[PDB]
């Protein structure tokens, strides 16, 4: 298959990807892109309620806590509470949202307008001065 | 395998590897001397396809660091690439694995480490997985 010379890597890989996409669309979607599911962003998925109030305890499981805070629908909240790394100026560092929202006794997280991603607000409260 | 799309409308082949990496399930493996070039690695990453900077053309941590810095300068913001190392030469590992750990400590976009020409033992693989703090570990069994 190595015939055409000086074809850019972009062109070669895009050709392979569009070939796979076209064949998959023809076979298991019926040549209809509307049948393709849509998500806000695609990536970061490991191979392995409008108004909600969550409480963190000593024995609470951190992964379940972060999954609950992220929610089911894929959005900025999902990325904030499940993406392991954030992008610095050009560098990759741990997720400050996850580090801040790490569960512990006394933390109460109130998620308002969870259904609407645009208006969703997550408020974490801790015991301060009692 | 399935198909998925994002807000921009780009059609992705939803498959386990693609879901993990947030990119199409096609990658350019570490190739000495082909992927040695920082320009080619940066070009593939800008194209949006996984690629491994092969260490075979680098014999020193300083040289590989210069190449990685060149790749980082050439790629766009938020981009990522892997590093490929050969297991048959212990010198390669001795100068590369500490370098990968140091660059990941600095926060470099080293998405993964691929090990070719041999599968590391359980202890060595565990040490890589724990210390390097990579997104995933590639292994090329024979």
């Amino acid at each position: 298959f190595t015939k055409v010379i000086d074809e850019p890597i972009k062109s070669i890989m895009d050709g392979i990807h569009d070939g796979h996409i076209k064949k998959l669309l023809h076979q298991y979607y019926g040549d209809d892109e509307s049948k393709i599911p849509a998500v806000e962003y695609f990536g970061g998925e490991s191979p392995v309620e409008d108004s909600a109030v969550f409480k963190a305890t000593s024995s609470t499981d951190e992964e379940s806590w972060f999954k609950a805070l992220a929610g089911s629908e894929i959005n900025w909240r999902h990325a904030s509470f499940l993406c392991s790394f954030i992008t610095q100026d050009k560098m990759f560092v741990s997720n400050p949202i996850r580090k801040v929202f790490k569960p512990s006794q006394g933390m109460v997280v109130e998620i308002s307008n969870g259904n609407t991603s645009s208006k969703t607000v997550v408020t974490l409260s801790e015991p301060v001065q009692g | 395998p399935k198909l998925i799309k994002n807000k921009s409308g780009k059609i992705f082949v939803e498959t386990k590897f693609s879901k993990l990496i947030g990119r199409p399930p096609l990658l350019v493996p570490g190739m000495t001397p082909c992927t040695v070039s920082p320009d080619f690695v940066a070009a593939t990453t800008n194209a949006g396809y996984t690629i491994e900077l092969a260490g075979g053309g680098y014999f020193s941590a300083a040289g590989m660091t210069a190449a990685i810095d060149s790749v980082v300068s050439q790629i766009e913001k938020g981009s990522t690439f892997g590093i490929n190392l050969i297991y048959v030469n212990p010198f390669m590992l001795q100068w590369g694995i500490p370098l990968i750990k140091e660059l990941r400590s600095k926060g470099y976009p080293i998405q993964f480490l691929t090990i070719g020409a041999g599968v590391p033992s359980l202890e060595v693989a565990s040490e890589y997985i724990e210390t390097l703090g990579l997104k995933y570990l590639g292994l090329k069994p024979g």
